[PDB]
């Protein structure tokens, strides 16, 4: 359950606030009722009050709305940017950051005992969120050879395999293979070539991934407001 | 203090940010009348704005 | 039994019409639908304060006149003790809403100032009022119990309440309104069997009343705890049944009659080795109580005693069996049963 | 008194400095006061549906319920009192009878006693023989009384008394010539 | 509320305007400032009228609420039908609660039932049950003769008669006597006086009136019901709600009023003889019932009153009037009371 | 509540094992906890002195009967 909460506003009355909340200026009773005032119910300072704190209410004070109210269906736009940057970190998950030392892993990228955990600088384990996070997850994904993994057969890469010829052919199975294991990940809502080149030994290519959008992200995280989970099990 | 129309244009026309009091506006009962500056040379728009 | 905002709206519309025909147009946003409306409004709030002043006049007017109060919610308040390591180097400010608090499991209550407060330089502690958040008599802490300020400055040597909180109460209902008035107009009545024994009850050392009326002439029974009636306490009955009492008809005051059941008991027991005078005791003991806590007209069912006898343990007491008591021992309204001479036998 | 806060937001609340005679000012504080006064009397109006706080008209509204009804020059504090001494009047017993005459009667100062004459039965052995015990009969009977009052009365003082005597008993009244000279 | 008029608002408006601006000086009748303060006033005015009624109707309100004097509801209708047998009951006959009885006359179609369980010994010839309106109301105030139907199809049954009209049904109390009770409770708050013990008596609904009748060290409630009856039910029901009133050590007796039953025979002469018929018959003896039942303890029955109330019918209509069985006024008795017999009209 | 107090003693008596002596005591307690406000008193038309059961013996109920008044 939630609520509405109004914190009365200078020389309002309640026939503004229900007007303003129920669309109405009739509910006014109601919502004298239902927050126990006394007829002067929004004094003008602090000591009328005194007289009778239960059942007057000042300003400044704050009052409620019994209105079911939702986090979902909330337009994106009153939200703040803080609120925003808060909620797409939560859509894209906190965890453990392995991939420190990218010198290392990128110098031995098919092989086992890569990347390890480290600490944040404060004696705690570091951590990647938002963004680091998506870099670490397809990171691992793309290192991580398919079938490697226990309890996951599907999960990782057959990189490892294409250490093919130079041809255009290999480099297309290479191509098809990265945007196979991108589009695996849920979060990736399409990735597609961009350029790719061929130096006799050396293959290069780059790729562009489009996670979901702020308002996707937004609109899933309220919604899970209802379940209270704030978690990601995909 | 709440301001009149008359003290609010001495001191915006002074170079000084001020708050009117306004009622039954959808957000809040206040609301900021202008970003002026100290520099009171209303010609120039980048000094006094 | 009362207009509305909109009856009221359209017979200001109705009348001014009639009165001139000068202005039509009554569209929305018309500063003389404004108005009107402004006004509407404004009869509107005081037929519901009207409404609120009736309702309370109903339940609380009449009640009133003879002095009794209906316990009204309140949030429990106090003062409490700001001590400051110096005299204040600068005025300063306690803004409203402050929040006191106490270091306990024990008080989790929340209090709060609902004004602002100065303290001037020269002052070196200074006494303010704060209230609690919750209402009910959970506020009611006791003596030193606040002392924590959230929000204080590191000036503050000590936070303490001088004395326990005993403002806050729980709201009367109204049955319990009419309850108390009720009963008091019922002791208003005087000259019958009701009220003769209400006020021989009203005494402090009476325990029990029974009244006897016959054709010219009243007779009361009463008795202590213990079931005697002290000389001294039949005078006090009689001097104040003397305002009760009808004109012209006779009233008598006498004891009850007690009768001292004596008690000799043979228990079988099972644990021969937990024989020993501290059981017996205690069993003399129950016995007497239960003899002694009998009423007036409380008849000795002697099955009973076997329970309570045999339910002081249900192993280690095996069987019992009386001498003395061999029928229940009835007696009348007017003759209360208590305890002689009791004794226990262990077998 | 909430008039000027949801009067219609573009009009002026404040007398205009251009003019000293303005109109809008005049109407809007006009309408104002009016407001005002209603509320207050409407905040003044609770005093009269209680009892303790009562006035003139719905003071005499409450006597009328509840049977008693003001006299000639009967101010409304003294009123009450006696509404309230009405409803809580013993009935039934010797001090209530006192009572009634010292308040038929002026004041407290007379000597008013209730002679009780059971109490002076003959019985065979407590009884002193030439005592002041007299043998039973009608007089000397259980459920009679003799008042005894110690100044003038009109004879309906005896009405007041059956008003507040216990059913059943027969009254005497005794006029004390002793107390008048 | 001090009982503000429409003019004196009108007036201090108008004048306070009139000060706040020496501009606006056009009040007449038509204007557009005189119509809007005029209509300001008025809501006024009927706001206060209002006020003043609402505190009004508090002041009974928290009369009722504050001693829980609850206002009396319609009573139902209830009397005594005699029933009669074939011949002497050779056994206990048996008639259960809910048996219904009914009536074939048609201008009185109310129901009435038992109750209360009832049986009759061996050799009776007759016994007499008291049955209770269905339909609350005066509705159940038949005249007597009116029962003549009995629903339990028991064939034992010869005949089935009321011998007396019902007057115990009922409507909504008065205002006016509801506050007359209210008045006796607030005497009665002492409780061993004379007007305690009459309340006491009155405490109970069915009862209709009370004499108290008192000697030395006796006191004698003579009561009765709507009819002028007094069943040992109500009886007890009096005495048990006497006990909290009555002084203690004075003997008290409970009896029922010294009831006579008039029985009228009324010749009236008609000047119009198309309007013969069973109409006018049933009004006039209807309307000799009404005069009958209402009367109170101690009410003589003077025959001219009870002339004049019959000619003031239609007094160019009916003639003469006489009557068969009535010569002199009867004395009725501080205890005492006159309840309708048999009223029979005869149309000439 | 005949029912139920006939089962009561039912149970009580053929829950008594070899050589358990019957004891009235110990049968009026167990009838008076059934519920000690709701019970007046109890008298048995019967039973008037304890049974001494040997310790090849035992005791079963027969016939239980319960009047209510």
């Amino acid at each position: 359950m939630r609520f509405k909460k109004h914190v009365v506003q200078h020389e309002e009355t309640m026939q503004a606030i229900a007007q303003r909340y129920y669309g109405d200026v009739s509910y006014w009773i109601d919502l004298v009722e239902h927050n126990n005032l006394k007829y002067p119910y929004l004094v003008e300072t602090d000591e009328e009050k005194m007289k009778d704190p239960e059942r007057l209410a000042s300003t400044g004070d704050t009052l409620i709305i019994p209105i079911e109210s939702d986090l979902t269906d909330v337009s994106a736009k009153e939200i703040n940017s803080r609120d925003k940057d808060v909620l797409v970190e939560l859509a894209l998950g906190r965890d453990l950051n392995i991939t420190a030392d990218e010198k290392y892993f990128n110098e031995h990228g098919t092989s086992d005992n890569i990347l390890a955990f480290s600490t944040n600088g404060n004696g705690d384990l570091d951590t990647v969120k938002g963004i680091d996070n998506m870099k670490q997850q397809l990171q691992a994904r793309l290192l991580t050879p398919r079938g490697s993994l226990m309890l996951h057969p599907n999960y990782g890469s057959d990189l490892h395999n294409l250490f093919g010829l130079n041809i255009p052919e290999q480099a297309t199975l290479i191509e098809m293979e990265v945007l196979r294991t991108l589009t695996s990940d849920n979060r990736v809502k399409s990735a597609n070539l961009i350029d790719w080149k061929i130096q006799g030994n050396v293959y290069s290519g780059q790729f562009s991934v489009e996670i979901k959008s702020v308002e996707e992200s937004i609109n899933f995280v309220l919604g899970q407001d209802e379940e209270g989970i704030f978690a990601l099990f995909e | 203090q709440i301001y009149e129309s008359i003290d609010l244009d001495e001191l915006n026309e002074n170079g000084i940010i001020s708050i009117e009091f306004v009622r039954n506006r959808t957000n809040t009962f206040f609301r900021i009348v202008d970003d002026v500056t100290t520099f009171n040379d209303k010609s120039d728009p980048v000094k006094a704005e | 039994k009362t207009r509305k905002l909109t009856n009221i709206l359209s017979k200001l519309i109705d009348k001014t019409m009639a009165g001139t025909s000068k202005i039509t147009d009554f569209t929305p946003g018309s500063a003389s639908r404004s108005l009107l409306e402004a006004v509407s409004l404004e009869i509107e709030q005081f037929y519901i304060l009207t409404k609120e002043n009736i309702d309370w006049g109903i339940q609380e007017g009449i009640i009133e006149a003879f002095d009794f109060q209906k316990r009204q919610s309140k949030r429990a308040y106090g003062d409490v003790t700001i001590q400051f390591y110096q005299p204040l180097d600068m005025r300063m400010y306690i803004p409203a809403g402050t929040t006191f608090t106490s270091t306990r499991q024990e008080y989790p209550q929340q209090f709060e100032t609902l004004v602002d407060y100065y303290a001037e330089p020269d002052s070196t502690e200074i006494v303010v009022e704060v209230y609690c958040k919750e209402t009910g008599v959970a506020g009611n802490v006791p003596e030193g119990t606040i002392n924590t300020i959230a929000s204080g400055s590191s000036l503050i040597r000590s936070v303490n309440n001088e004395y326990s909180f005993n403002t806050g109460t729980k709201e009367e209902s109204q049955e319990d309104f009419k309850r108390r008035f009720h009963s008091f107009v019922e002791s208003r009545g005087r000259a019958t069997n009701k009220s003769v024994r209400y006020g021989a009850l009203q005494i402090p050392d009476v325990e029990g009343v029974y009244v006897y009326e016959e054709t010219g002439h009243i007779t009361v029974f009463a008795h202590d705890r213990n079931g005697n009636l002290s000389d001294t306490l039949k005078e006090d009955i009689i001097d104040a049944l003397q305002d009760y009492r009808p004109s012209g008809i006779m009233l008598d005051v006498t004891g009850v009659e007690k009768e001292e059941v004596n008690v000799s008991a043979t228990v079988t027991i099972s644990n021969k080795s937990r024989i020993g005078d501290t059981l017996q005791k205690h069993i003399e003991s129950v016995i007497r109580s239960y003899l002694n806590n009998l009423k007036t007209s409380d008849d000795l069912i002697i099955t009973d005693l076997i329970q309570a006898i045999m339910n002081i343990d249900d192993v280690l007491i095996y069987d019992v069996s009386f001498d003395n008591l061999d029928e229940n021992i009835i007696v009348p309204p007017q003759g209360i049963i208590r305890a002689g001479e009791i004794k226990v036998e262990l077998k | 008194a909430n008039f000027l806060k949801n009067l219609h937001p573009l009009l002026r609340r404040d007398r205009n400095k251009k003019d000293n005679q303005d109109p809008n000012f005049a109407l809007i504080d006009a309408l104002n006061e009016e407001m005002n006064q209603v509320e207050k009397d409407a905040i003044e109006s609770k005093l009269q549906s209680s009892l303790k706080t009562s006035t003139s008209e719905y003071l005499d509204k409450f006597g009328d319920w509840f049977g008693v009804y003001r006299k000639t020059d009967e101010k409304d504090d003294v009123y009450r009192a006696r509404i309230i001494k009405y409803l809580l009047l013993k009935r039934g017993t010797n001090n209530a009878i006192i009572d009634a005459i010292k308040d038929y009667l002026g004041r407290d100062d007379i000597d008013v006693s209730v002679y009780e004459p059971f109490t002076n039965i003959f019985y065979t052995n407590k009884s002193h023989l030439n005592g002041e015990d007299h043998l039973m009969g009608y007089y000397y009977r259980f459920a009679v009384i003799n008042v005894s009052i110690g100044d003038y009365f009109p004879v309906e003082i005896i009405d007041v008394i059956n008003e507040f005597k216990p059913a059943g008993v027969t009254l005497y009244v005794t006029y004390d010539g002793a107390s008048t000279i």
